[PDB]
């Protein structure tokens, strides 16, 4: 934000060597306060009247309390402050004249001053006692009732104790002062005048110079960021939709700091938040049953799927049950079912949460049962007294969608083995991503290795050796029988979390069972709200897929943290066949990048496998072979573009030698685009390719001499029979 | 176990460089089918694969003889992915390009003291088109090319 703009560089130094002289007198901070408030200063040549490019109809003269003394003859001005939004101070100069009667340049200070008052200290935090009591210097503190310079028509009211009883009414008048005080303290002439008349405003202004100006130039610099930020609801305001159990989130807070790495989580269902604290273990990869959000079972994985969200989905349920069975079938000993035993607190919880209604009681087989009501319309429920088991049956006037009908049975839930004990299951902590600091990964590499790497004489090979190191010990992710797909640190990290939520009190085992959704290449999910725990310990919850993205770019991507994103982004994940978008820098630059031999041949193969017709068909038309022979020609130029011997050249040549090779390709493309019946599909492609090349070559030009436009440059070339001198021509064109 | 799509390429390419349009390629011809595909066997590493099957007139593979040749070195490799993530890591600003400024930067947090000289130097040797920066492509090359 370059604060000052010099319009006309017309007069010799005189004009300039005047504006400078003007500003070099105003404190660097007083300027920083300006720029900070977003202001800009305008020094222009002869533009007295409403003539400046910013001197037209907006907030102009509304009420008339103008200069030091009030005047308002506008047209007779040379200095002005565009009062309303960002402060726009505009000043113009003419001949060699401010020093003789500095009584003129002083307005450049007050005219300015109205810059910082009303947003300085006089009122910027509020009329903070500092200025509120300093203002009291009317006639109560010092024996200096010499405020006749700033308090005339508006404060000859010496007969009125000026504290909070009256200062508000005229915030404005107390500016006319801070200004003149400013104009005086800095006026090239009368500085002492301020020090000899009002004795405090001098010290006030002085402290301001002392550092008082760097003050606001910070409480504003700081509120510079905090203001315009990324709206995420931080703190427990987030920890609420987070889902995670607070004692845990906190437990986590430690790791984040120690290891220095952002921890991100997807939404953890609220209806399981407590089943967790309670001690219910969490769902691993082994189980694929659907949770539930209603009735007693809510927040558990009902072995009976008609008792979960997909209640009614005669096919989801039909395939849902089908999944708990296999879950058990396949992983016996570790996965099976047990009776739903809602405990104490849970009941009162699903109560004020309106999931279940505890009422009328009843008797059966000699045991007590408190009927557990639920506005469901096919299943009735009741919980025991002896043990809190829960049961249900098909109402006498309904049926199960699968076509089942039964009497009081217990509600069984899925449960994993945990210390030789089938504990019931609920939602887990599905990490969305883990972003360790680059420095952290550095401490993941075994010194000797990183050493054997750096202790090399090959400048470029070193870089490589490192990158691989960084790749091996940091970006690589392997598969796993147990924890899904993840990295190694990812795993050591995955532990520290559970052990962290263990020395807390959890007795359900683990709460984080697998790798980050960033490896959910299979069935990627898109959650609007993402909970994140920075390396500092603060809680955060984004609101959009975009904000999360934006957030990650500002705090992780371009700060010093390692982060990779789901390989299936911007592609079409097979499993759920979903397209989830995520900003990719490489793609950003694609438009301006000539394609590669392979990237080219690829896009051909592609289309072939779509409009079954290929660039060239296996036939005899000597026109076909023309085409074949001709793409083989492109798949050569493009290949030549990216030559690794291009190093024995200089930057200057590279662009040239390349821009040419580039043009070469572009040519043979125009050549085939002007061929026989090349399917219109390929036609479009080549049209696409052309543009790249174009963009590329342009970019390569702009790096050098730039009055040349690909279009022109191309014309001037001749790719008829002799390509030879053509290149010598080319060079000549770029001089 | 190459995918079908993974196959179409290996043909589109394998054919394009089949001059005498039959369905078999010479040795030099193989060298080129792959080079173009963005790979590159060594002058001698080029034989041991083709050389390994000699039923076509000793020194010429068919379409399968080739397709089935895309296992030895392929039913293992997947680095092409990491390398692209390595790249997004050094491109600290999101421009799709890696500047010497950011090389030096990431290069040091990882704990390497690089001389302001020896950076503008790496960047240079990785730059092929001469625009001073290294793009995913130039990068991909510098990495894999051995
Ligand atoms: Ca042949
Ligand atoms: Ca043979
Ligand atoms: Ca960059
Ligand atoms: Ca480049
Ligand atoms: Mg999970």
């Amino acid at each position: 934000n370059n604060l000052v703009k010099t319009e006309f560089t017309n007069e010799t130094l005189d004009k300039i060597q005047q504006t400078q002289d003007l500003l070099k007198k105003i404190p660097k901070d007083v300027l920083e306060i300006y720029s900070e408030l977003g202001g800009e200063i305008y020094f222009t040549d002869i533009d007295l009247v409403e003539h400046k490019e910013l001197q037209d109809l907006s907030e102009e003269e509304k009420n008339s309390m103008n200069s030091r003394g009030e005047k308002v003859p506008f047209a007779s001005r040379f200095v002005f402050e565009k009062k309303r939004e960002t402060p726009k101070l505009i000043i113009n100069i003419k001949d060699y004249a401010i020093n003789s009667e500095q009584s003129k340049e002083v307005y450049y200070e007050i005219g300015k001053g109205i810059s910082l008052d009303i947003i300085s200290k006089d009122k910027s935090l509020d009329p903070e006692f500092l200025n509120l009591i300093k203002s009291l210097s009317d006639d109560s503190d010092s024996s200096d009732l010499l405020f006749s310079q700033k308090f005339k028509e508006k404060l000859e009211l010496n007969n009125k104790s000026i504290d909070i009883n009256f200062i508000k009414e005229n915030l404005t008048e107390f500016q006319h002062a801070f200004s003149l005080a400013f104009s005086y303290y800095f006026a090239p002439d009368h500085r002492t005048v301020l020090e000899l008349y009002a004795p405090d405003m001098f010290e006030y202004m002085n402290k301001l110079e002392k550092g008082g100006f760097e003050k606001i130039s910070e409480s504003l610099k700081k509120e510079g960021v905090e203001k315009d930020r990324i709206d995420v609801l931080k703190g427990e305001k987030a920890l609420k939709a987070s889902g995670l159990v607070p004692e845990h989130a906190d437990a986590f807070k430690k790791i984040a700091r120690e290891l220095n790495t952002y921890i991100l989580f997807r939404p953890v269902n609220k209806l399981a938040t407590n089943l967790i604290k309670s001690g219910v273990a969490t769902k691993g990869l082994n189980v694929h049953g659907k949770s539930s959000d209603w009735g007693p079972v809510a927040g558990y994985i009902p072995f009976d799927q008609d008792l979960s969200k997909k209640h009614g989905q005669q096919l989801a349920v039909e395939k849902g049950n089908l999944e708990n069975k296999k879950s058990i079938t396949e992983h016996e000993g570790e996965i099976g079912k047990i009776p739903l035993k809602l405990d104490h607190l849970r009941i009162e919880e699903l109560k004020e949460n309106g999931i279940i209604l505890k009422g009328k009681k009843e008797i059966d087989n000699g045991k007590k049962y408190y009927l557990l009501e639920s506005n469901n319309q096919v299943y009735e429920f009741r919980i025991s007294d002896e043990n809190n088991e829960v049961q249900y049956k098909t109402k006498e006037g309904k049926i199960t969608v699968l076509g089942e009908k039964f009497n009081w049975r217990n509600i069984e839930v899925m449960a994993k083995n945990v210390e030789g004990v089938l504990k019931p299951l609920t939602a887990d902590y599905d990490l969305f991503a883990l972003a360790p600091s680059l420095t952290e990964i550095k401490k993941q590499i075994p010194q000797k290795e990183w050493d054997k790497v750096v202790n090399t004489p090959n400048s470029l090979e070193k870089q490589k050796g490192v990158t691989n190191l960084l790749i091996k010990y940091g970006i690589e992710r392997k598969p796993d029988s147990t924890k899904g797909t993840l990295s190694n640190w990812q795993k050591q990290m995955l532990d520290r979390l559970n052990e962290a939520v263990k020395y807390t009190g959890y007795t359900g085992g683990d709460v984080v069972n697998h790798g980050t959704e960033q490896d959910n290449e299979e069935f990627p999910e898109k959650d609007n709200e993402i909970f994140i725990i920075n390396p500092e310990g603060e809680f955060i919850l984004t609101k959009n897929w975009e904000m999360t993205g934006r957030f990650i770019e500002k705090n992780i991507t371009g700060k010093d943290y390692l982060y990779y994103f789901n390989r299936s982004y911007n592609k079409i994940a097979p499993g759920n066949k979903a397209y989830i978008e995520w900003t990719d820098p490489i793609t950003k630059a694609k438009i301006n990048t000539i394609p590669t031999s392979a990237e080219f041949i690829k896009n051909l193969s592609s289309i072939r496998r779509s409009s079954n017709v290929g660039v060239y068909k296996d036939s005899g038309d000597k026109d076909e072979f023309a085409k074949k022979e001709s793409v083989k020609k492109i798949a050569g130029y493009l290949s030549d573009y990216y030559n690794s011997a291009n190093h024995i050249f200089s930057q200057e040549k590279k662009r040239k030698i390349s821009i040419f090779r580039g043009i070469q390709a572009y040519n043979e493309i125009e050549n085939v685009l002007k061929s026989k019946q090349i399917a219109p599909e390929y036609k479009n492609y080549f049209q696409y390719l052309k543009e790249r090349i174009t963009n590329q070559v342009q970019l390569l030009l702009t790096h050098q001499k730039s009055n040349i436009e690909f279009k022109l440059l191309y014309k001037q070339l001749n790719f008829t029979e002799n390509e030879t001198d053509n290149f010598e021509v080319f060079q000549k064109i770029i001089d | 176990q190459l995918t079908e799509e993974q196959i179409a390429e290996f043909k589109e390419a394998f054919s394009l460089f089949d001059k005498d349009g039959d369905g078999t390629i010479t040795t030099k011809e193989l060298g080129t089918v792959m080079r173009s595909l963005g790979q590159n066997p060594t002058e001698a590493e080029l034989q041991d694969m083709i050389n390994e099957v000699d039923a076509d007139g000793n020194g010429t593979i068919d379409f399968p003889e080739f397709l089935t040749m895309m296992a030895r070195k392929m039913k293992d490799t997947d680095s092409e992915e990491e390398i692209r993530e390595a790249f997004r890591v050094f491109d600290k600003d999101g421009n799709g390009y890696i500047s010497a400024a950011e090389l030096r930067h990431v290069m040091t947090n990882l704990g390497e003291k690089l001389t302001d000289e020896e950076v503008d130097q790496m960047i240079r040797e990785a730059d092929i088109d001469g625009d001073g920066q290294v793009n995913y492509e130039e990068f991909v090359q510098m990495m894999t090319a051995k």
